[PDB]
């Protein structure tokens, strides 16, 4: 019993101790700066023992990267596990694809799932226990009712289940967040086996801020187009690369005035790698890099090959990627603003406007935050929840056989209160 | 509790007759609250669920909010607790429903975690959500953070 | 105090050209769109730091036998395989090249670690030549908008 | 400008009707009604 209350608080101070190991983190980067060759050897102008307080900090690097995976496991796998318990169950109700459509070689996120229904804890997380007799008495007729009961279903070692607990690893490990874990404890553990690892516990200010999300998501929604930008480049490349291999191949000399033993590029592998190694990232083109035109019969056609060159990859290309980057600015920020129209010009649930509510003095502001108020439909759902079935009223009888059945009359369509009367 | 301002002094009185005078000038706290107290209070909010279903339902009479203002000290004590939303109650005509807003649920909402969840939410309907799931989409927005507060107010 | 100081040393007197800034209507309409979109402008310029340290921390256990300051190695030969001259060294060289750190480096000329070096250079150009300035620059772009 | 069009075409298939161009607040009296209408009453298909 002292393990949960141990328990309680790795699950209760995950946030804090997730962003302790990034400043740990920070400050092992930070003295790791400070290395030499000579084999690698720490110097100090600093206190007695800064490469002990490196050998500390890793050691509690390990600790606490461990110690947050615990965390996360006992406070976002309960949700995970109850968002694919709820769509397997709301999926077995009113589809029945177990019973009904057989889901396809496609999608084993939902065909792993075959082996939790015969299961005998299914629904642990989910506070629905009656999804088993509730597939019974809804297909059981047509299909059988003994092949639908038979479908569905150290000594306290032998008192967990075995298929369900199994499944459960599966979601897990199947999950995102729970893998970039996993993927942060083990390059803590070889930056023990090697110091220079820990450097890579700098990819958390990516997937651990906030303004640093919404800079990155200024590239990271528009990737599709900038990789095929880039891909593009590539090829528009190598149609140079087509073309200066049979005709200018006399122009490249890397080496000193041809008296030394000189390079070319006459082979096609070089003169590509040349072509995007040199004549991108030259800024002025490729005719930067290379022997000039000088009088020589290709004058012109040299000229053209060049200037186009630079339209066409440096001007062009290059502006496509970075107008790309500014649009995904814009965009972002367009989504950002049309939420809040969205809030302060319709109600959300009645959906009706703003000018309805506003003959009344002061009126749509008491209209979202008395009459309908989002958080009071989750307390109300709350509130259905957790009572009984036979101590519902008339009303919260009604809805929750609503709510069972899944239908979603009975919000207001267009139709608030004061609609109604008059 | 003649320190604190509350009370009026026959009721100081009152306060003092009731409780206990356990054997020699004591009382409990506590049990003296939760006799005092308890029922007290369920029975309040089943008043109060009374008369402002009146009050919302029956307005512009002057008796009952004669009535009503004559009644306020429990009304506003009840304030944070009671919640009412809009449904469609079978009867084709807009009724509205009342309830019991808890403690853990109502300081579990906000904290600095799922007030951040909810505009996220927000975000994601405006943007991508259409005319006829979106109600769908509140009601599994609304039980994942039903799941998570039973959490949260259990750690 | 910067006028008294001006009387003090002449030189000083330069600092008030700083009223520009906080005595116009457009100049402070054209520095408003920096000045509003600061955060994000600050931490575009950290996670450059951040992405070029570990460049750095690539090019320092790999990489630090082309790294001569030096002409042609008969001179007494500097090189960047110290941590900290190594990482000063792409924060003023590589980011402030246009070209990448392929440009002010010696150059794979058939070496074994050739086309590891190039990959290497070449999404250090895209990584902080054109993503970077590209989002600070689209930063400025959009406090306009 | 491309990105300007293409929202363009969103709005005005989410406000307006394509055949009887009425709006939107007028067949939204009835429940979630706009849907029913540009999906059953006219539906775009169904002239074709
Ligand atoms: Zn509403
Ligand atoms: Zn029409």
């Amino acid at each position: 019993a002292y393990q949960q209350k141990l328990l309680n608080y790795f699950a209760r101070n995950f946030y804090n101790m997730r962003m302790l190991a990034l400043f740990v983190a920070f400050a092992i980067n930070f003295i790791l700066l400070f290395y030499k060759v000579s084999v690698h050897y720490v110097l100090e102008e600093s206190s007695g023992y800064m490469e002990p307080t490196l050998r500390i900090l890793a050691i509690l690097h390990t600790v606490i990267s461990f110690f947050c995976i615990i965390g996360y496991y006992c406070l976002k796998v309960p949700l995970v596990i109850f968002k694919r318990e709820k769509e397997v169950a709301r999926k077995l109700e009113f589809d029945g694809l177990y019973i009904t459509e057989q889901p396809s070689e496609d999608d084993i996120k939902g065909q792993w799932d075959r082996l939790v229904i015969n299961t005998q804890s299914f629904p642990n997380n989910y506070w629905d226990k009656f999804v088993k007799r509730k597939v019974m008495d809804k297909y059981g007729e047509f299909y059988g009712r003994d092949r639908i009961s038979e479908l569905l279903g150290s000594a306290v070692l032998n008192s967990i289940d075995v298929k369900y607990q199994m499944w459960k690893l599966g979601v897990v490990f199947t999950d995102n967040s729970f893998l970039y874990l996993a993927w942060y404890m083990t390059m803590s553990v070889l930056g023990h086996y090697n110091n220079f690892f820990f450097a890579a516990h700098l990819l958390d200010i990516a997937m651990g801020f906030k303004t640093l999300r919404t800079i990155l998501s200024s590239v990271t929604h528009n990737g599709k187009q900038l990789v095929l930008t880039v891909g593009l480049l590539a090829v528009v490349v190598y149609l140079y690369t087509v073309v200066a291999f049979n005709f200018f191949r006399k122009f490249y000399n890397k080496s000193e005035d041809g008296d030394t033993p000189d390079m070319k590029c006459d082979d096609m592998l070089t003169c590509y790698m040349f072509h995007m190694y040199v004549g991108v990232r030259a800024g002025g083109g490729i005719g930067d890099e290379i022997e000039d035109p000088a009088g020589d019969e290709y004058e012109i056609y040299r000229i053209i090959f060049d200037i186009t060159f630079f339209f066409f990859v440096i001007v062009i290309l290059l502006a496509i990627i970075q107008g790309l980057i500014i649009d995904a600015f814009g965009e972002l920020r367009d989504q950002q603003e049309q939420v809040k129209e969205d809030m302060e010009t319709k109600c959300f649930i009645c959906g009706i406007g703003n000018d309805y509510f506003d003959t009344v003095p002061h009126g749509f502001e008491t209209h979202t935050l008395q009459e309908h108020n989002l958080a009071n439909y989750l307390f109300f759902l709350m509130y259905l929840i957790n009572k009984d079935e036979t101590e519902h009223t008339g009303q919260e009888s009604y809805v929750w056989k609503m709510y069972q059945e899944r239908c979603w009359e009975f919000f207001p369509a267009g139709d608030c209160f004061r609609k109604q009367y008059e | 509790m003649e320190s604190h301002k509350h009370y009026t002094q026959s009721e100081t009185e009152f306060l003092l007759s009731c409780a206990e005078t356990d054997e020699n000038e004591t009382l409990d706290y506590e049990e003296f609250v939760k006799r005092f107290h308890e029922p007290a209070k369920d029975i309040g909010f089943n008043v109060a669920v009374l008369l402002t279903n009146l009050s919302e339902h029956m307005p512009n009479d002057t008796r009952l909010q004669t009535f009503l203002e004559l009644a306020e000290s429990v009304l506003n004590y009840f304030q944070p607790f009671l919640g009412r939303i809009e449904i469609m109650g079978s009867a084709k005509r807009i009724e509205r429903v009342y309830f019991e807003i808890s403690e853990s649920s109502r300081t579990q909402w906000e904290k600095p975690q799922v007030k951040e969840s909810k505009r996220q939410f927000i975000f994601d309907v405006v943007n991508e959500g259409g005319e006829k799931e979106k109600m769908e989409l509140f009601v599994n927005f609304c039980e994942d953070t039903i799941f998570e507060m039973q959490l949260a107010a259990q750690i």
